């Protein structure tokens, strides 16, 4: 499965989009 | 503090976040107690843990109302899912965030858009499983998926709910464009702001 990414999200310094569970 | 905060990507069922009405996509957590969350550090996690099983005040900015509200949450180890709030977040800016949606206008019958179930004037495309590189936009994606399925998140203003939509752009579908719907971008083409 692969996550829905809002269009305003931008990749990180590693071309990753990490989402955190809190 | 400023325009940055923790965007609410998702919330788990039966979580403290869900219990408190934190809304995926539309909410950004911007403060906990007196602490303004304007830097990507451990403060939010650290304070939820130091207050576990106790009520904690969050301030939360919502795009659909465009207002900051206060929300009480009770972080907990006891509710059976992952995390103390049961929420998925990403440090982000809410300053221009609501600008990055694309409004479905008229939809032609038999078009790619129609086959996908895009709904005229009430659908807003808000995301994808594809990550936009800087200076890319929704049209970038349509253009690079000729004959390929593209998975989109879509918010509907009439049902007030989000759903997943798959569209296969097709320049040879017979009519104009590769979608066969109009798309709006700009001031009158964002998610309607709700009085609530």
């Amino acid at each position: 499965s692969n996550p829905c990414i809002p269009f305003f999200y931008r990749a990180d310094e590693n071309d990753e989009v990490k989402i955190t569970v809190i | 503090g400023g325009a940055e905060g923790f965007h609410l990507h998702g919330v788990q069922e039966n979580s403290p976040a869900q219990q408190a009405g934190l809304e995926p996509y539309f909410d950004f957590i911007i403060t906990i107690g007196h602490s303004r969350l304007n830097k990507e550090n451990d403060t939010l996690k650290a304070l939820l843990k130091a207050n576990v099983e106790k009520p904690v005040k969050l301030e939360v900015f919502n795009m659909k109302t465009m207002r900051v509200r206060e929300v009480e949450v009770v972080p907990s180890n006891m509710w059976g899912g992952q995390g103390l709030l049961g929420a998925s977040v990403r440090f982000c800016s809410f300053r221009r965030a609501s600008e990055q949606v694309w409004h479905v206008l008229d939809v032609e019958p038999s078009s790619p858009a129609a086959l996908a179930g895009l709904r005229p004037y009430t659908d807003y495309v808000v995301g994808s499983d594809q990550i936009l590189q800087e200076s890319e936009d929704f049209f970038t994606l349509i253009e690079s998926h000729e004959g390929k399925p593209l998975k989109l998140m879509v918010y509907n203003s009439k049902s007030d709910s989000c759903r997943e939509v798959t569209v296969t752009p097709n320049a040879a579908w017979g009519g104009e464009g590769s979608l066969g719907c109009g798309i709006g971008y700009g001031y009158l083409h964002r998610i309607p702001t709700q009085p609530p």
